[PDB]
Formats: structure tokens, C-alpha cells, sequence
């Protein structure tokens, strides 16, 4: 049994129900819009515009952003199965989750991603799926870097040869020769700054156009 | 004994030791930098630097930002006592923390912010402190809005007291009449968008210009 692929919502433990409020908004703002590109994932997806912005390279594409900070694969899966994939017919779906799956192995997380892709291929068969590589994290070398890197390897393999799913490792090399990540690229060594996002969105844009 | 008033480091349970890395960097900044305005607190503070408004309004004031996403009063206290207040002599210190103090009562959170202020004018008695009021959160009415409002009211009464401190509780049209907060002001019903920061920063900037 793989917990990374078992659909489940995030439980409210603070009291303001923000997670469900986002989900419901994503469900509602879609039954009134017809996007060509839909983004879904964790904070890395949610905060994507905290660099340049989201129009000089993404808005012309009529896109929707369904990223929620803190989500793991099983969370994105639940949302996709519970309304976020309805009322719309995008040409491309961008997935970016996995770094938050603490406690799950690279293999489990990889399975989580494969289930997400499969779900999108069944509900939105006309779209092409783009999976972004998990980015390195932490100021210095640490277990999470290895784990994330391993996930990309496994996902790249499972996606290479896939008829309508593409893996894109948009990491320009945030980890330097001394094994460190600069707070200029990642202010908290996890989230991307404005200049950190540039290389990511750049590579993402070059692929979106190719498709 | 108030738990929110007791300094405590945010232990790494993930493994990438990011909390300490940020703290160490702030200590590093304290070494080769000399600011006049010091910003300390949680994501509300940190995220402010990731918006254009920061360069236009605060970068010119020679300001440092020691905000850390997820920090609570305990976490801020620990950082302030462990080096983040050394080698520098800011004329103005902006404090914004408490909205992440889950499990603590409003009274405890107020007490913790007071502990922070007390520690600040102890280490930096020449600095004028500005405490920002906790903002409403959640799309619809919920317990945290009440909790956060009580903290601001409690601070308004306790802050005229203490030395060189004042509570700036600016509030945009965040909570409308229908009781809802627009995702246009807070994208996740907690963190501010650029439009949301515009409503808060302008008033904060004039008070800083004043104090200086
Ligand atoms: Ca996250």
C-alpha cells in the first residue's frame, strides 16, 4: 500500500479552514473559466509570480494556478479527484509536488506522482502533462536533497517514453560547487526568490511552447 | 508561566536544518551590516521583502529583514537573544509576530510579544519599537479572527506602557461586510498579495520616516 497515492484532504488544525477554502475556490473559479494551462502542486506552484510576474510569460496562456503550500502528492490527488478537474479542458497540466512528502520514500513519492499523471490522463485525456523536478533544498548537503534527486531519477525514467507526459528538470544548478544554496536563489533555502524563479519559469516556458 | 513568553528554538524535524541556516545568516548580516531599521517576525515580515514595495519604500532606509516563515513568539525571542540583536544599533525596530502561535491563548500571545518588546529595549534601549497588529485571516468568520483581534486590543493597552513602543494596527478593507476576506488581499486567506501589502506598508513607512 502506498500512502503517497492514497487520496486524502489536508485536515484543518488551526481553525480558519484555509485549505478547503482554496480548494472550493479552485473548484468555483473553474466553472466560469476555460484555461489552456493549469498548474497544481505545493507552494513552489502557488507562489509562482513572485518573480517578474505571471503575465509576461504565463497569463497570455490563460492559466489557472491551483497550488497550495504544504501539499503532498496524496493531497493534490484528492483535489484533482474532487472537483478541480471538472468544468475545464486545458491543453496542458503542470504538476509540481513531492518535496513535502516527508516520511515517504523516493519510490513511494514517485508512485504518488505517477498516480497524479494517470488521473490527469483519464479525466483530461486531451491534455499533455508536465511534471517538474523536485528542487534541491537546505543550505548544505542533507538527506532531503538526496531524496528529491532520487525522485527525479525515478520519475524521469517512468516518464521517458510516456506518450503524453513530460518530465522537466528545471534546476539550473542551485547547488554550487561548495555544496551550498544561496539565499539569493532561495531565501529560506526552500522557497524560490524572484531571481530564483526566473530560470525555472524560463525552462518551463520553453517547454510549454514546444508542446 | 506564559509558554509563548519563553524563548525556544524551532527544532528541525525535516532534516535540512533551514531554520538555523536562516538564523545564522541573520547573525552574519549583523556582522558586516549597519541598518537603521530592523524588521523581525514571521512570514508577514519575511514575505514583504519578496514584493517590489520593499525596494521602493524600505530598501532606501537601510533596512534589514530577519523574518522567518512559521515563527512564533518563542522562536522570535530565541533569535533575538541569540545574536540577531548584536553588532547593530537600529534606530527603529519593526515587530510582527503572533499569528502562528497556534495552541496558545490570545492572552499568552500578547504576553509573548510583550516579552519580545522588553528584550528589545533591554538590548537596544535606544531603538524605537513598532509592533504591528495581527491581521485577520480565513475566508470566513472563524476563531482565529477573534483570537487575533483580542491580541491587538490587549497590546494596545499594554504597549503605551513599556519604553519606546507603540502598536500600529492599520487595517484595510480586509474583512468586508459579508464577513469575507478577498483572495485579492490575501491569496491564501493568510498571506498578503501585493495589493494587500500596499494597504499596510504605506502607513508603516510614514511612521518609520517619522520616528527617524
Ligand atoms: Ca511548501
Amino acid at each position: 500500500e502506498n500512502p503517497a497515492s492514497k487520496p486524502t484532504p489536508v485536515q484543518d488544525v488551526q481553525g480558519d479552514g484555509r485549505w478547503m477554502s482554496l480548494h472550493h475556490r479552485f473548484v468555483a473559479d473553474s466553472k466560469d473559466k476555460e484555461p489552456e494551462v493549469v498548474f497544481i502542486g505545493d507552494s513552489l506552484v502557488q507562489l509562482m509570480h513572485q518573480c517578474e510576474i505571471w503575465r509576461e510569460l504565463f497569463s497570455p496562456l490563460h492559466a489557472l494556478n491551483f497550488g497550495i503550500g504544504g501539499d503532498s502528492t496524496q493531497h493534490v490527488l484528492w483535489r484533482l479527484e474532487n472537483g478541480e478537474l471538472e468544468h475545464i479542458r486545458p491543453k496542458i497540466v503542470v504538476v509540481w509536488v513531492g518535496t513535502n512528502n516527508h516520511g515517504h520514500t523516493a519510490e513511494q513519492v514517485t508512485g504518488g506522482i505517477k498516480a497524479i499523471v494517470q488521473l490527469v490522463n483519464e479525466r483530461q485525456p486531451q491534455a499533455r502533462v508536465v511534471v517538474l523536478g523536485l528542487l534541491p533544498r537546505g543550505q548544505h548537503p542533507n538527506p532531503l536533497r538526496e531524496k528529491n534527486r532520487r525522485v527525479n531519477e525515478l520519475v524521469r525514467a517512468a516518464l521517458a517514453g510516456h506518450p503524453r507526459a513530460h518530465f522537466l528538470d528545471a534546476d539550473p544548478g542551485f547547488v554550487h560547487s561548495d555544496g551550498t544554496i544561496s539565499h539569493h536563489d532561495m531565501y529560506d533555502y526552500l522557497h524560490l526568490s524572484r531571481l530564483g524563479y526566473t530560470p525555472v519559469c524560463r525552462a518551463l516556458h520553453s517547454l510549454l511552447l514546444r508542446l | 508561566s506564559n509558554p509563548a513568553a519563553i524563548p525556544h528554538a524551532a527544532e528541525d524535524i525535516q532534516g535540512d536544518d533551514r531554520w538555523m541556516s536562516q538564523h545564522n545568516r541573520f547573525v552574519l548580516d549583523c556582522k558586516d551590516k549597519e541598518p537603521d531599521v530592523l524588521f523581525v517576525g514571521d512570514s508577514m515580515v519575511q514575505l514583504m521583502q519578496q514584493y517590489e514595495i520593499w525596494r521602493e519604500l524600505f530598501s532606501p532606509l537601510h533596512a534589514l529583514n530577519f523574518g522567518i516563515g512559521g515563527d512564533t513568539t518563542r522562536h522570535v525571542l530565541w533569535r533575538l537573544k541569540n545574536g540577531e540583536l548584536e553588532n547593530i544599533k537600529p534606530k527603529v525596530i519593526v515587530v510582527w509576530v503572533g499569528t502562528n502561535n497556534h495552541e496558545n491563548t490570545a492572552e499568552e500571545v500578547a504576553g509573548g510579544i510583550e516579552a519580545i518588546v522588553q528584550l528589545i529595549n533591554t538590548r537596544q534601549p535606544q531603538a524605537k519599537i513598532i509592533v504591528l497588529g495581527l491581521l485577520p485571516r480565513g475566508e470566513k468568520p472563524n476563531p482565529l479572527r477573534q483570537k487575533n483581534a483580542k491580541v491587538n486590543q490587549l497590546l494596545k493597552v499594554s504597549l503605551p506602557k513599556l519604553a519606546n513602543v507603540q502598536l500600529l494596527d492599520t487595517d484595510g478593507g480586509f474583512v468586508h461586510s459579508d464577513g469575507a476576506i478577498s483572495c485579492h488581499d490575501m491569496f491564501d486567506f493568510l498571506h498578503l498579495t501585493g495589493g494587500g501589502y500596499a494597504k499596510i506598508c504605506k502607513p508603516l513607512h510614514e511612521l518609520i520616516m517619522q520616528l527617524l
